């Protein structure tokens, strides 16, 4: 068990999967990342300066950055929102999970390596989500497809 | 739930006197003895109404006095 999350002040119970503590359909392998139960209401953290994703899903769903950040701090424990990994790589498919379910939507991730789901199917809105590995490893609005 | 002694031991406790069940420090207290309650047993879904209710009035009390919410969540150990 993450020893951060295990100790995470915002958080309370077990260690579960995500779909554990929030049941929905998701796609195999996506919505399994471990988190904990939110407990402690928002501390208003910065956005991360790593935030394209949020930009990304903003033009998509036209939410602002801002709302995405603050839904997010509703679900998610702080040690999973800001540390070490945010701060140098960004935000992952994991945070984009837990928009999705949030926002019930799904998310086409037209990645270099192809389209891949991420967010409960048991919803109607859907939006495209570019991700390359660049560099920089960006996500952009949007749809995207190599090949030869 | 909570018996009526359990739960006028909590309003004398968190609360100005017998009557203050506006309190917010009051109606977390409430909540917290009842999470604390499924999580000895361990109705996760009841687990989760609780939590989310009570962080929401949490959430309430921060906004209008940081320092009352400070107080509550130290004196109800709900930072672990």
């Amino acid at each position: 068990l993450p020893a951060p999350l295990t100790n995470d002040p915002t958080a309370i119970g077990p260690v579960l999967p995500f779909e554990e503590l929030h049941p929905r359909r998701y796609p195999e392998n996506t919505a399994t990342f471990l988190t904990r139960l939110r407990s402690l209401p928002s501390n208003h953290l910065p956005q991360p300066t790593l935030n394209c994703l949020l930009s990304a899903v903003s033009d998509q769903t036209k939410v602002s950055e801002e709302h995405l950040w603050e839904s997010l701090q509703t679900i998610l424990p702080d040690s999973q929102l800001s540390n070490e990994e945010t701060n140098t790589l960004g935000l992952s498919t994991e945070h984009l999970t837990a928009l999705a379910h949030l926002y019930n939507f799904q998310a086409t991730v037209y990645s270099d390596r192809g389209p891949i789901l991420f967010g409960p199917s048991d919803t109607i809105k859907r939006i495209d989500i570019t991700h390359t590995t660049g560099p920089p490893s960006h996500f952009s609005p949007g749809k995207r497809l190599l090949g030869s | 739930s909570l018996s009526t002694e359990a739960t006028a031991k909590i309003v004398s406790e968190f609360g100005r006197d017998a009557n203050d069940t506006g309190s917010t420090e009051v109606q977390v207290a409430l909540l917290t003895a009842q999470i604390n309650h499924l999580q000895g047993h361990f109705s996760r879904r009841g687990l989760l109404r609780m939590v989310s209710q009570r962080r929401k009035l949490l959430d309430y009390l921060k906004r209008k006095d940081v320092a009352r919410y400070t107080q509550l969540i130290e004196r109800l150990g709900l930072r672990r």
